[PDB]
């Protein structure tokens, strides 16, 4: 039996779902700790790794297939259900096994994702400070069309202190904050003024190795909904520039508060692909 | 904690917290260990969860 995670209804997912777009045709790279290929309930179609010694089609952490059932778990008779299910999926392994990585070897992943024509990029990941060469892949990718997603951090808050990490932090990137189930924020996500949006980021039910599922917390937990959502409106809209997808994501959101803790809120696909 | 295959400037972003035995709380276990690898190794862990 199939069970559908609350993410779905929430960003009204189900409903565009219900139209008949569920992201056929578009591509979406996560950029993560690779993706258990061989899980029932995920159709990985390519992709590579960055990581020396691993391949890309292996997880031997479990957030990158958690992450990417979120944004694709197949719509079937079993396990659970993504944002867009039809879309091609490609794990590209920037992050080893113990869930961390160089900046290099994300720079590596989102310039293949690129070149090899992704229509959008979730990187549930981030660091302290960022690099040069991180600006430059990310503002290459939007240039050329592609939707940067990115998960905000998990820093918190204090005071009026910016606590939002790189990648989300570039303005090539969309930084997804965290919200739970009754669409109130979560302590633990990022502030800040690039905070741009928030999707469900707290007790997200996912694929998880081996062949299994699992619930996590996190901003990496929200980004992959507003990367699956970008999809959603691709598929339905499929001419649409990464900016014009960017836009409408945050300028249908539903309003939950101050944009230093929400950004513009929660994000609304069915508005958003209207 | 195992913290050899660090420092890694990238982390996961998912929240399973550790407290450190300077009473901060550190994302994950990837925050966690470049935090003992700043520290020289005298950060362990207190325990897992928040502080
Ligand atoms: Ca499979
Ligand atoms: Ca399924
Ligand atoms: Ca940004
Ligand atoms: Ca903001």
């Amino acid at each position: 039996a199939q069970t559908v995670p609350y993410g779905i209804p929430l960003i009204k997912a189900d409903k565009v779902q219900a139209q008949g777009f569920k992201g056929a045709n578009v591509k979406v790279a996560v950029l993560d700790t690779g993706i258990q290929a061989s899980h029932p309930d995920l159709n990985v179609v390519g992709g590579a790794s960055f990581v020396a010694g691993e391949a890309y089609n292996t997880d031997g952490n479990g957030h990158g297939t958690h992450v990417a059932g979120t944004v694709a778990a197949l719509d079937n008779t079993t396990g659970v259900l993504g944002v867009a299910p039809s879309v091609s999926l490609y794990a590209v392994k920037v992050l080893n096994s113990s869930g961390s990585g160089s900046y290099s070897g994300i720079v590596s992943g989102i310039e293949w994702a690129t070149t090899n024509g992704m229509d959008v990029i979730n990187m549930s990941l981030g660091g302290a400070s960022g690099s040069t060469a991180m600006k430059q892949a990310v503002d290459n990718a939007y240039a050329r069309g592609v939707v940067v997603v990115a998960a905000a951090g998990n820093s918190g808050n204090s005071g009026s202190t910016n606590t939002i990490g790189y990648p989300a932090k570039y303005d090539s990137v969309i930084a997804v904050g965290a919200v739970d189930s009754n669409s109130n924020r979560a302590s633990f996500s990022s502030v800040g003024a690039e905070l741009e949006v928030m999707a469900p980021g707290a007790g997200v039910y996912s694929t998880y190795p081996t062949n299994t599922y699992a619930t996590l917390n996190g901003t990496s937990m929200a980004s992959p909904h507003v990367a699956g959502a970008a999809a959603l409106i691709l598929s339905k809209h499929p001419n649409l520039s990464a900016s014009q997808v960017r836009n409408r994501l945050s300028s249908t959101a539903t309003y939950l508060g101050s944009s230093f803790y929400y950004g513009k809120g929660l994000i609304n696909v069915e508005a958003a692909a209207q | 904690v195992d913290c050899s295959e660090y420092p890694k400037p990238a982390c996961t972003l998912e929240y399973r917290p550790l407290c450190g035995s300077d009473n901060k709380t550190y994302g994950n276990k990837c925050n966690f260990c470049n935090a003992v690898v700043e520290s020289n190794g005298t950060l362990t862990l207190s325990h897992f969860g928040k502080c």
